């Protein structure tokens, strides 16, 4: 709290000793002038800041004073689509209705005061008042009913903002206690010109993946999910695409996700995420790009997380961070041969019914896998799985017998199973051994720092730990 | 496979045990008073007793597999009774003690009345009496 | 070497005349704890009057100026607080005739060096009128060889710059009686003070004590505290350590480490409270002679500290005169022999077998000492012939043999025998526990400093870190 | 939300034009602003973008013919295009997405370019 | 019997 009576910087000594993002006050209307005209001396009515003021605070008027930022929050009773007229008609009703009810019940005359009271007063004051029958009130579909203390538990409060030409426009409604908006996420828009840097705030795309990235709906407790988690906007596509289509707020959490929470409190990052649209990684066909790596080339996020795999042809056109996680491609089979050069996997011409492969269409491998023998390819043409679970039964069933894709999820999938019946072949022989990290947009300054601060957590020691959570060996 | 809180058996939910313990108890608080055990919280809390000997009877009769609880009451049943095996140890310490209203007059005499029985030693032979020699 | 924030640097106009407010209103526009000041003589009288004005010498800030200011260095000028600290050189309360002998003497060190270099005094070159002269190389060497002197007990090396390195200076403060005095004193790259505390005065004489800064006892004992002489690889030691005071007007600087320490380092941050850690003078725990009481206990009980922090054993008649906290470890008696069914067994309860001479511990002035003499007689009076050095040479006079058995307290042998040449053990072990008890920590009686740190470290302990320090201090390899 | 696109008409080879977008909003700080072009027998195609922050991509196919712009202070983004060539004959269109809203893909009804001798 | 991260005979020293 702030004493106005000494209206020095003495109350900017106290007011700079808070440093956090929403700040929140309650104080008049002339007060308020000066105290925002303070802040933006010292910086507070920055782009990053966010604030939010009551009802009282310049609500009754049409015509704003200066020194107010661009960009505020009140809740309102102004009705800016309502009419005075529509107000007393409710009012006259409230007179009417309620005397009738009370009159009309015991045949009771309204017995008026001779005059304004100067002796006239005392033989009225044994008449019954229209409280008990004044509090409840009906008919213009809502319940108008008071209370002991005269404020009504059905109002038609509203949310307002200050737009860019300083002319307050309505967003959203509160109604049988809900928060309708029309707007999803924050608009973030500037302050008063002349301040505006701007470059903060990073969008994230991200897939759901193997135990990199999770996804899960809701609970319905509190219609949020429990801290440590972030949320995400999922997309959908709608309902047999008759309409609409709802951004379903779902939050949804992970390894890889989890590694950036505790990277931005080291970098002061802002970011909100959303999920993939079409496909699952990406491909370079036709001289065009779909998937996050499409994403990123078209400035869709000036960052993209997740599982992505480190490349030729990726880091030809965007580039890439230290990695710090390493993988390759490797074979899993159930419960008979070495690796690339065994000659069983060179020709099918054994005396041996042919087996099959697993080999995840659309993928990383695949375009790696074409690069160096073709003959193999043509092959795993013929029969390609779908999915990841969906493969594992079929070579538990007995559908295919050599399954191919990515090492680092393989020796998950391998842990934390049933009897232990699926490994990796040899003592975990790997293929062209690479490296996950994250890709950023070509030639943005972050890439000195987002580089540097992340291989700092590495020789902290953290890595391992939050490896063991998420990499759990029940095999092992 | 039954061992110290280490293992992914207990680390990750599985059908092979079924962890419980009583509601409303210390347990509860212990183990929704931790981010990195939503998991836990959430199964146990999908399913608990109200009991103390019921649940014995229970786990005995094989339709539990285990369950949690304090030391010295579990250490007695398990040594009193038939067939019973302690299960690694201690994981968390705590102990025992007799709790009265804030501000109350009978703080400095009963402390001095535990320490004097601590130092004669008797309290140990009703430990003795009670908790030691089965016959 | 340390993180070092800093608030924020301002520059003012500090002229003989001129329009105050401008400066005025910005001086009272701060807040911080330690202000360093660099100006004139003047220019200190000026600002240091405005200062006086616009409320900011009160006991809660402190003041640093350079040498270039405080002028005399004999006179001490008005309107100056009390507690201005700065830095100047040796001889300063010397006398003239010692400046002007130590002059000579440098030169003549210099000429005395030289003679034997080339054999005479160097050919003195003079002329005010003429003004000669290119560079020189016999001058030249002649300067060359003067930079370097020795005696007197004192040093004076002097670099390229026209200044001494490898300097001698004492810090110097304004005391009470506003009168210049020594503090500090400063001699190859260490540092040392008059004081362990920064006192702080109030309007009158009379200093404010004030809250915090809470007075904390220990002594030497097992892992629990460990106490270590600084090391000249940074001329002291390295975090993770506090420095710990050996009292006794003199002291060596050492710093201490261990459990309790550690345990104390975590505690502070949360509560955020100061405090000043100093060994005991007289030692031996805690003892009772005719209520001279020594000791941690004595220090505490006589109102010379706030809290006694390391081993000890909660029981009656500690209890009585000093409030404690909730204990964090498990400790008792417990018996030690070389690789008897309790405290009951006829050999220590029945002493007049000869055959089977046993032998015990009872490290005199121990706190089991009280209990067993106090519940055994016999065993108290056929204890005399006990070995009595250390919790050192009990443990190498069982493995030599010239005693049986070995009594103490528990958290201390259970560890003893952690990490041991070969496996000395005990008995049945944790089963074998008499008189249960726990560490805890001693506060003066009623305070809410007792209330307060009962409950910070009841949910410490429920937190569950206890483990891992017990894992990483109290670990042995049999 | 609803765009408008114009600009169009029939200009010969290596000539110019300035095709524009306009769409009604009081957040339009915000908004990713893409061109689209789409030929017969050919998929849609991405030409030229512009980020939030302040970047510009041109496509590396059609590179240095045309240029992108928007004003912050009135919701226009108009495309300058340069050096026509017959390769560029198509229906340029419009589009914007995030900030809200949900359904993402907007498209206007159309204007044609034609390039010819 | 050594442990890298942390083993007994490595995180408190002696002689051997
Ligand atoms: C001060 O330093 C100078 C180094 O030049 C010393 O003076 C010379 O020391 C060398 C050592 O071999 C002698 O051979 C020379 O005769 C000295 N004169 C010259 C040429 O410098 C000087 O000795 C040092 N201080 C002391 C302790 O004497
Ligand atoms: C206990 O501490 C006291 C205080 O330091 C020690 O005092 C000695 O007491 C014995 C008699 O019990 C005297 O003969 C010595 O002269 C005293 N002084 C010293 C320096 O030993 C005592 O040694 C400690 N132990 C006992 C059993 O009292
Ligand atoms: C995989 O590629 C085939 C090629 O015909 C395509 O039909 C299918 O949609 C792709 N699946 C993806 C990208 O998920
Ligand atoms: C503790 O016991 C004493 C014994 O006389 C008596 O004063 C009272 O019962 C208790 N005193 C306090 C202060 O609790």
């Amino acid at each position: 709290t702030l004493d106005t009576s000494f209206e020095d910087a003495k109350t900017q000594v106290q007011l700079k000793k808070i440093h956090s993002s929403v700040i929140l006050l309650y104080s008049s209307k002339d007060e308020a002038v000066l105290i925002l005209s303070e802040a933006r001396s010292l910086g507070l009515t920055g782009y990053d800041f966010f604030w939010i003021v009551p009802s009282l605070v310049s609500g009754n008027t049409e015509l704003i004073p200066k020194e107010f930022p661009s960009g505020l929050i009140s809740v309102s009773y102004d009705d800016w689509d309502y009419s005075l007229e529509a107000r007393v008609r409710d009012g006259i009703g409230i007179l009417t209705t309620a005397a009738s009810s009370m009159l009309e019940k015991f045949s009771y005359i309204p017995e008026a005061k001779a005059s304004c009271y100067g002796q006239m007063e005392r033989p009225e004051v044994p008449m019954h008042t229209l409280h008990p029958f004044m509090v409840n009130v009906t008919w213009d579909g809502k319940d108008l009913s008071f209370t002991e203390e005269g404020y009504q538990v059905h109002p038609r409060l509203v949310v307002i903002v200050l737009n860019k030409d300083r002319e307050w426009e309505k967003v959203g409604k509160w109604e049988n206690h809900t928060l309708s908006l029309r707007h999803a996420v924050w608009p973030r828009y500037k302050s008063f010109s002349d301040s505006e840097p701007d470059d903060n705030h990073l969008s994230i795309v991200t897939l759901e993946e193997a135990p990199f990235v999770i996804v899960e709906d809701i609970d319905p407790l509190t219609e949020t999910c429990v801290r440590n988690t972030v949320p995400c906007r999922k997309f959908v596509k709608i309902n047999n695409s008759t309409n609409e289509g709802m951004n379903v707020k779902k939050c949804c959490k992970g390894f890889s996700i989890d590694i950036l929470k505790k990277l931005s409190r080291t970098v002061k990052f802002t970011y909100d995420l959303y999920l993939v649209t079409n496909g699952k990684h990406g491909k370079k066909v036709n001289n065009v790009w779909n998937g996050m790596i499409g994403e990123v080339v078209y400035q869709r996020a000036v960052m993209a997380v997740g599982s992505l795999t480190i490349n030729e042809e990726r880091s030809e056109v965007v580039d890439f961070s230290v990695p710090f996680v390493e993988t390759g491609i490797s074979v899993m089979v159930s419960r008979q041969v070495t690796g690339l050069s065994d000659k069983k996997f060179q020709r099918p011409h054994d005396y041996s019914p042919p087996f099959r492969f697993g080999t995840v269409p659309n993928g990383s491998t695949e375009r790696n896998i074409r690069n160096n023998y073709p003959y193999m390819h043509q092959y795993m043409t013929k029969f390609n799985q779908k999915g990841v679970e969906d493969a594992l039964v079929s070579l538990k069933t007995g559908k295919l017998d050599a399954f191919i894709y990515d090492a680092a999820v393989l020796n998950y999938k391998a842990g934390r199973d049933e009897g232990c019946k699926l490994v990796t072949i040899g003592s975990g022989y790997i293929f062209a051994t690479t490296g996950y990290g994250i890709a950023l947009q070509k030639g943005s300054p972050w890439k000195r720092q987002i580089d540097l601060a992340l291989l700092q957590f590495v020789g902290d020691g953290e890595m391992e730990e939050l490896e063991t959570l998420w990499l759990t060996g029940i095999c092992h | 496979r039954i061992t110290g809180i280490n293992d992914p058996r207990l680390r990750n939910p599985s059908d092979k045990f079924i962890y419980a313990t009583v509601k409303q108890s210390s347990v509860d608080i212990y183990f929704r008073r931790q981010v990195e055990l939503s998991t836990m919280y959430r199964h146990m809390e999908k399913h608990n007793y109200e009991s103390a000997a019921e649940a014995i009877q229970a786990v005995r009769d094989n339709k539990l597999h285990a369950f949690i609880w304090d030391s010295a009451v579990l250490e007695f049943e398990a040594s009193q009774k038939c067939d019973l095996v302690t299960t690694g140890e201690l994981f968390f310490r705590s102990g025992f003690g007799i709790g009265m209203r804030k501000d109350s007059p009978w703080k400095q005499n009963v402390s001095l009345s535990i320490l004097k029985s601590h130092e004669n030693g008797f309290m140990e032979d009703l430990d003795k009496t009670w908790v030691r020699y089965q016959e | 070497h340390v993180s070092w924030r800093l608030l924020d640097v301002v520059t003012l106009e500090l002229g003989p005349g001129g329009p105050r407010a401008r400066t005025q209103r910005l001086l009272r526009q701060l807040d911080a704890p330690v202000f360093v000041a660099y100006c004139s003589r003047e220019e200190a009288e000026v600002l240091f009057a405005e200062a006086a004005q616009a409320g900011l010498v009160g006991p809660g800030h402190v003041w640093l100026v350079p040498n270039l200011a405080l002028g005399s260095t004999d006179a001490p000028p008005a309107t100056f607080p009390v507690g201005l600290i700065s830095v100047v050189t040796e001889s300063w309360r010397l006398s003239l005739r010692q400046k002007v002998r130590d002059g000579v003497a440098i030169l003549a060190l210099g000429a005395h060096s030289y003679w034997r270099q080339h054999g005479t005094l160097p050919a003195p070159a003079g002329d005010c009128r003429v003004h000669p002269g290119p560079v020189s190389p016999a001058r030249e060497a002649f300067y060359r060889h003067l930079l370097n002197v020795t005696w007197e007990g004192r040093d004076f090396s002097f670099s390229p710059g026209g200044y001494l390195v490898q300097p001698t200076m004492v810090v110097i403060a304004l005391n009470r009686h506003r009168l210049w005095e020594m503090v500090g004193r400063w001699e190859h790259g260490v540092l040392y003070m008059k004081y362990p505390v920064w006192p702080r005065y109030s309007a009158s004489l009379q200093p404010v004590v004030d809250s915090r800064h809470l007075t904390v006892a220990t002594l030497e004992e097992r892992p629990f505290v460990i106490v270590e002489s600084p090391d000249p690889g940074t001329g002291g030691c390295v975090p993770n350590t506090v420095p710990c005071r050996r009292q006794s007007a003199p002291y060596t600087k050492l710093c201490c480490k261990g459990f309790c320490i550690d345990i104390l380092k975590k505690l502070a941050r949360v509560v955020k409270f100061s405090y000043d850690l100093y060994l005991v003078t007289n030692g031996k725990h805690g003892k009772r002679v005719r209520g001279v009481w020594n000791g941690m206990i004595g220090e505490v009980y006589y109102k010379r500290a706030d809290m006694a922090i390391g081993s000890l054993t909660i029981n009656e008649e500690r209890s009585e005169i000093v409030d404690f906290s909730v204990p964090f470890v498990e400790t008792g008696i417990s018996v030690m022999v070389a690789r008897v069914s309790g405290l009951s067994d006829k050999k220590f309860q029945r002493p007049q077998d000869q055959y089977p001479p046993f032998r015990f511990g009872t490290v005199p002035n121990g706190s089991t000492e009280r209990n067993i003499r106090s519940n055994y007689r016999d065993m108290h009076t056929h204890m005399v012939k006990f070995n009595q050095r250390s919790v050192e040479d009990a443990l190498t006079s069982l493995k030599m043999g010239k005693l049986d058995a070995f009594i103490y307290d528990a958290a201390v042998l259970n560890y003893m025998a952690g990490k041991d040449e070969g496996c000395k053990l005990v008995t049945i072990g944790s089963g074998k526990v008499f008189a249960t008890t726990g560490y805890g920590i001693a506060m003066q009686k009623d305070s809410h400093w007792k209330r307060a740190i009962d409950l910070a470290l009841l949910q410490f302990l429920g937190d569950g870190e206890t483990q891992k320090l017990e894992t990483v201090w109290l670990s042995g390899i049999c | 939300v609803q765009l408008q696109e114009s600009g169009g008409g029939l200009v010969q080879a290596g000539g110019s034009l300035r095709l524009s977008c306009a769409a009604s909003a009081a957040a339009a700080a915000a908004a990713a602003a893409g061109w689209y072009r789409q030929a017969p027998g050919k998929e849609r195609a991405a030409a030229a973008a512009a980020a939030a922050a302040a970047a510009a991509a041109a496509a590396d196919s059609v590179k240095g013919r045309f240029t992108i712009s928007r004003d912050n202070a009135k919701n226009t983004v108009y495309l300058q295009m340069n050096s026509l060539k017959p390769e560029d004959t198509a229906v340029y269109y419009c589009a914007a997405a995030a900030a809200a809203a949900a359904a993402a893909a907007y498209w206007g009804q159309g204007t044609q370019v034609t390039v010819s001798s």
